[PDB]
């Protein structure tokens, strides 16, 4: 097994300073043919040479660069080595609905994406009297779907009584935390009615006008 | 030898008057055929030097016509409009700011679309014009005859004139047998004019040969002579029109302000703000994206501000005016001319044509010892007498004149013959009794001692001799003459009496006096029965040619149309002013102007004859001068013994005057080719349909197709109708503009956002406002508009009740548009499209601004169809399928439009409730117009 000498794992902050990662073929008996960084499992453009020794700088270190970068070296008849760098940064939630409006009856969905690595853990929130307080399932109708960086809150059959507010997506990392709002409303079923009443008035003051001017 | 302005001018005389002017100046014919070194008898030598050389003094006998421009120069003419001009300026700097990305497209390249369909339409209407005006071989010319084309003439030539020739240029009589020539084409007068020396050697150009031959000598050749006159006369934008252009410049340029100041206090705003606060580094990265969205605002409300689509709203509002106006028999030639007859203020009429039959007819009769005032009824009288009338007319005819099939539409029957006799020929079938085998009982050949004209006396007579052996003698003539010469009056079914003056004194001043003062010329028939020897010398008549048996007297007279008096009555009611401008003598005139209407004996006014008016309207040094002209038009009535020339100059002087501080718009009705010039020079012109003389048809704007005097006044309403309806579309636009504006400048500046953008008003201003015109356009017109006076030609187009109309709707309007802006959000309970991102999908706050001003625009569209103070604004609104189809399409395509419109469109769809209440405030404007149609306009 060829040995990789690696940098230290980065914390991307707010600071503008590039960002150089490292990686060393300190021990190997079996003839390279080239070498490649990855992120995510997904090779970088540009990155395959010769290079025992490489290099991969981010000039502007942002939330959408951090991620769990490799350094694959590929032989010519031996299995390649994946070592491994870390680059952690605070989610960033760059998804949402400003708002939801929905009939009563009908379902809402609302949902939240974020970049950060690690993933980051999803927890929902509503604002009840000027405070944020865990979503409460005794009706048994919402249906949280988290997942790695996207998460969902459904809510089947809407009412009018207590459903409608501000609701706070948060998602947290070791590094910190982003947290967004979105505002939900239901529409009465009877909302058509009280302009077309008001049209019964025009058209009657109309009548009663001319009737009267001739 | 004579320079060409000498001829010319002598050619302008008729008449005994040109002979004398000639003994005087250039003595005989001959000499003057000398002085232009030609010879009667040789001819003309033909040498080309010679040839060329008089068509370099004198003109020659071609004129080039004037080649019509075309569809793409028209179209290039349409661009030059200022209006235009900005916004293609506009929609460039647009579509080059969309491609700054550091579909934007669609806003730029609908201003382009909007600007090339008015520009095709407006090309379009000026070509049609064009088209309307287009219209406007071979002769004998030597002693020795060679046929030569009419352009090759020259002055000095002697050409031979034959039956049935048109004359080809003005000349001299040296020599001919007999010449009688219709001259209608100059005077108006179907009569035949004897051309003698002695009496009258004047020959025109364009007249037609009746008889005879002769030979001429051409003197004028070219455009000097009458028909070169006439067309140079003839050439060969309006009121309404104009008012709409200055108006459309001056919106024009007030949007080019508005949007001027809205861009640079944006920029100011920006910068004063920015560095006050930040005082961020002067590297100019951002700092650009900031001031191309600051000019698409500017832009914008350039966009909102100018009414796009005017001249299409004009165009079809008169289009369906004149589809309309056909059915009262008014052919419309082109659009514009719909509108003039509603603000005339005078109208110049011809005679002969126009407000008489022109047809020689007997009105009045005396026979029976009965007067009668109309025509009597068939067998009404003994059958006997109308026997012996009706054979007395059609023998002593014995002459070529006829009675014709009309040939035509609605058209009088045509007399070719010799007027007088004609009438009478007339006369026996008005009687309801047919002479067509009467006549044909004696053929021409079994005929006898027969004296034509007779030239001592002007009576005709005739002798027949079927009935026995005791021959027959038929005479009529003139009263004057014949009258005293009679002896027997048969009186009723009684045998007839002797009578002599007390026995026919009494019936002058009872009978022959009041028929010659209704201008009545006075025919009057006898016959003899007498077995004498026969004695027909043609020398010894004397003694036969009296004893007469008087049957009749008639009275003949080119008639008034029926409905002619009561016309000028209304015509007069409305503020016009009606004058009379003929070719025929002033008796005559003055006697059909009398029972027309045009003078009342009141004795206040001017007739004159054109040799007087020419003269009294010049200098010392012979030429016109407008002040001269402002002492005779304003009390002129009757113009009489008139030329082309005479016309068109009244016409012109009475256009061109500044008197009476009321400016003035002229009409004129015509059906001859002398009122070609006159009908070119008026503001609108009128052309008798049936008596065409094609001629005043391409000259004229109308055609009445009926010859029906009615009609002008049909065209005096219909032309006060039309206007309203333009005032209607008006009142309607100007209050979106303004509205609009005061939208588009506030959200600028407050917001910096754009509330309305340029494609959603690009729809309002384009198609919804030319369906809006003819919507309105669609009310009917009724008599109640011939009771007010003539607008004035500078009146300023917008009134007071139109401008309390479009203030007190925009007040409304601005109102619930701000509320709707500032607090919106709240009340519909949605969240805000005010400060939007860069590129942000539409909003439904917006969606709502937009659809509840198109409901407020499209509820006013009733609210528009009165212009003065009326309340009722729903009078005859059902009873009218066009309006309420119009209205009920804009809503339904309104309602596609922000349901699927999209992004192009700046529309997110809205619910249903939302829709209902854009519909409550739409037509809340129903009520603020009951509110404030109470406020008197007086304060
Ligand atoms: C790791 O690689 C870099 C880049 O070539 C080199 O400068 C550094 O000395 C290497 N470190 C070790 C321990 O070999
Ligand atoms: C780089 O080049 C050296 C020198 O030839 C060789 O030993 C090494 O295997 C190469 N590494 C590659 C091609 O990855
Ligand atoms: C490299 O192989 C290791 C084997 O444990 C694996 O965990 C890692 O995900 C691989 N790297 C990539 C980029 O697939
Ligand atoms: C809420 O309760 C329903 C009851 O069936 C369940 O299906 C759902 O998963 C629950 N959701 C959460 C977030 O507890
Ligand atoms: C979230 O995970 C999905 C899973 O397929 C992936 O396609 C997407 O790119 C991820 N998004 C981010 C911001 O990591
Ligand atoms: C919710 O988010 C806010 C802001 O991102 C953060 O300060 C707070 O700690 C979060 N709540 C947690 C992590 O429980
Ligand atoms: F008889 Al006219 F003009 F037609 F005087
Ligand atoms: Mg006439």
């Amino acid at each position: 097994k060829p040995r990789i000498v690696t940098s230290e794992e980065v914390i991307i902050r707010e600071s503008l300073l590039p960002v150089t990662l490292q990686c060393n073929l300190t021990s190997s008996s079996h003839t390279l043919m080239y070498s490649y960084w990855t992120r995510n499992g997904v090779e970088l453009t540009a990155t395959r040479k010769n290079a025992s020794n490489m290099e991969y700088r981010i000039n502007k270190p942002r939330a959408e660069d951090s991620g769990e970068y490799h350094c694959v070296y590929h032989f010519v008849s031996a299995p390649k080595a994946n070592a491994t760098i870390e680059v952690k940064a605070a989610p960033d939630i760059t998804g949402h609905k400003r708002s939801e409006n929905k009939n009563e009856g009908q379902d809402a969905m609302m949902y939240c994406k974020s970049v950060g690595y690690p993933h980051p853990e999803w927890i929902w929130r509503k604002k009840e009297n000027g405070v944020f307080e865990e979503i409460s399932n005794s009706s048994g109708r919402f249906f949280i779907t988290n997942k790695e960086n996207y998460t969902e809150l459904s809510i089947v059959n809407l009412q009018i009584t207590e459903d409608p507010g501000e609701y706070e997506c948060n998602a947290t990392n070791s590094i910190g935390s982003a947290s967004v709002s979105t505002v939900l409303r239901v529409r009465s079923h009877l909302a058509p009615l009280w302009p077309f009443l008001g049209i019964l008035a025009e058209i009657i003051i109309l009548v009663v006008i001319i009737v009267v001017y001739e | 030898g004579c320079t060409m302005e000498e001829l010319r001018s002598l050619m302008e005389l008729r008449g005994t008057e040109a002979v004398v002017k000639i003994k005087e100046t250039y003595g005989d014919t001959e000499a003057i055929c000398r002085r232009l070194k030609t010879s009667p008898v040789e001819g003309l030598p033909g040498t080309a030097p010679d040839l060329e050389k008089r068509k370099q003094i004198f003109g020659q006998n071609f004129i080039p016509p004037k080649k019509p421009k075309t569809f793409l120069q028209l179209v290039w003419e349409a661009l030059q409009d200022v209006t235009l001009i900005i916004l293609e300026i506009a929609a460039i700097i647009s579509l080059g700011l969309s491609f700054y990305h550091p579909a934007g497209w669609i806003e730029g390249a609908a201003i382009l679309l909007s600007v090339i369909c008015v520009v095709l339409v407006t090309a379009f209407n000026d070509w049609s014009k064009e088209k309307q005006f287009r219209g406007l071989f071979t002769v004998v010319r030597a002693g020795q005859v060679v046929q030569i084309p009419v352009a090759e003439i020259v002055v000095g030539d002697i050409a031979q004139i034959k039956y049935g020739d048109l004359l080809p240029a003005d000349g001299l009589f040296i020599q001919g047998n007999d010449l009688k020539i219709d001259e209608s084409s100059l005077t108006g007068e179907s009569d035949q004019v004897r051309k003698s020396v002695d009496k009258d050697p004047m020959l025109l150009s364009g007249t037609h040969v009746m008889e005879g031959s002769g030979r001429m000598v051409v003197t004028a050749v070219g455009v000097n002579s009458q028909t070169g006159i006439i067309f140079t006369l003839l050439g060969a934008k309006s009121v309404l029109q104009g008012k709409l252009t200055k108006l459309a410049v001056q919106i024009g340029k007030a949007g080019l302000v508005m949007s001027a100041i809205t861009v640079i206090i944006l920029v100011l705003y920006f910068t004063v703000d920015t560095f006050v606060v930040n005082k961020k580094p002067w590297l100019t990265e951002v700092y650009v994206q900031y001031f191309v969205k600051f000019f698409i605002i500017g832009v914008t409300v350039l966009v909102v501000a100018v009414p796009e689509g005017l001249p299409l709203a004009v165009t079809i509002s008169l289009a369906y005016s004149v589809k309309k106006m056909m059915k009262d028999n008014n052919l419309v030639r082109h659009l514009d001319a719909c509108e003039t007859m509603g603000n005339a203020t005078a109208i110049c009429s011809d005679k002969t044509g126009t407000l008489t039959t022109n047809r020689m007819t007997v009105v009045q009769a005396y026979v029976g010892d009965v007067h009668y005032k109309e025509i009597p009824d068939p067998s009404s009288i003994n059958a006997k007498t109308l026997e012996l009338l009706v054979n007395a007319i059609a023998i002593n005819s014995a002459y070529t004149t006829k009675i014709l099939p009309p040939e035509k539409e609605g058209a009088l029957p045509r007399q070719v013959g010799n007027k007088t006799e004609c009438g009478l020929l007339g006369f026996v079938l008005d009687l309801r009794q047919d002479y067509e085998p009467v006549r044909s009982q004696m053929p021409e050949e079994k005929l006898y001692k027969v004296y034509t004209f007779n030239s001592v006396r002007k009576s005709m007579s005739t002798v027949i001799k079927m009935p026995d052996e005791s021959f027959r003698m038929y005479s009529k003539g003139a009263s004057e003459i014949v009258l005293k010469k009679c002896c027997k009056i048969l009186s009723g079914a009684g045998e007839a009496r002797v009578f002599r003056p007390r026995d026919r004194d009494e019936m002058v001043k009872k009978v022959i006096e009041p028929m010659a003062c209704d201008g009545l010329r006075t025919i009057c028939v006898a016959y003899r029965d007498f077995p004498s020897s026969p004695e027909p010398d043609w020398d010894n008549e004397n003694d036969i040619l009296n004893e007469l048996t008087c049957i009749c007297v008639v009275g003949i007279e080119d008639p008034v149309r029926p409905e002619v008096p009561e016309a000028i009555r209304k015509c007069q009611r409305a503020g016009i002013t009606v004058r009379m401008v003929t070719g025929d003598n002033i008796n005559t005139a003055r006697a059909i102007a009398i029972k027309c209407g045009i003078i009342h004996p009141g004795e206040d006014f001017l007739c004159l004859e054109g040799k007087e008016f020419n003269r009294r309207i010049r200098n010392e040094k012979g030429e016109i001068e407008q002040e001269r002209i402002d002492k005779i038009w304003p009390k002129l009535r009757v113009l009489a013994r008139s030329s082309p020339t005479d016309k068109h100059t009244l016409v012109k002087g009475i256009i061109d005057s500044t008197h009476t501080e009321q400016r003035q718009v002229v009409a004129v009705t015509g059906d001859g080719t002398n009122d070609g010039p006159a009908l070119k020079k008026a503001d609108v012109g009128f052309a008798m349909g049936i008596a065409g003389t094609d001629v005043a048809k391409e000259a004229s704007d109308i055609i009445l197709t009926d010859d029906n005097f009615s009609s002008i006044v049909k065209a005096v309403m219909w032309g006060r109708n039309v206007y309203d309806s333009i005032s209607k579309f008006l009142q309607f636009q100007l209050t979106v503009n303004v509205v609009a504006v005061i939208v588009a400048f506030t959200g600028a500046c407050i917001t910096q956002d754009s509330p309305l953008k340029a494609v959603q008003m690009l729809w309002v201003n384009l198609i919804m406002d030319t369906f809006a015109s003819l919507a309105l356009a669609t009310e009917p017109p009724t008599e109640t508009l011939l009771l007010r006076k003539p607008y004035g030609r500078n009146k300023p187009l917008i009134s007071r009740t139109m401008m309390k109309n479009i203030l007190g709707h925009a007040v409304y309007q601005l109102t619930l548009i701000f509320t709707l802006l500032f607090v919106g959000e709240k009340m519909f309970q949605i969240d805000s499209g005010r400060n939007a991102p860069l590129h942000s999908p539409p909003s439904e706050h917006y969606t709502i601004i937009f659809n509840t001003f198109v409901m407020m625009q499209l509820f006013n569209e009733i609210n528009a169809r009165k212009i003065h103070g009326e309340r009722n604004v729903f009078d005859g609104i059902f009873r009218n399928p066009i309006f309420c189809t119009i209205v009920l399409g804009t809503f339904a395509i309104q309602i596609v439009i922000v349901q699927f419109g999209g992004k192009p469109f700046s529309c997110s769809p809205l619910q249903l409730d939302q829709w209902m209440w854009c519909i409550f405030i739409g037509l809340g404007e129903l009520v603020w117009g009951q509110v404030i149609a109470t406020i008197p306009t007086s304060r």
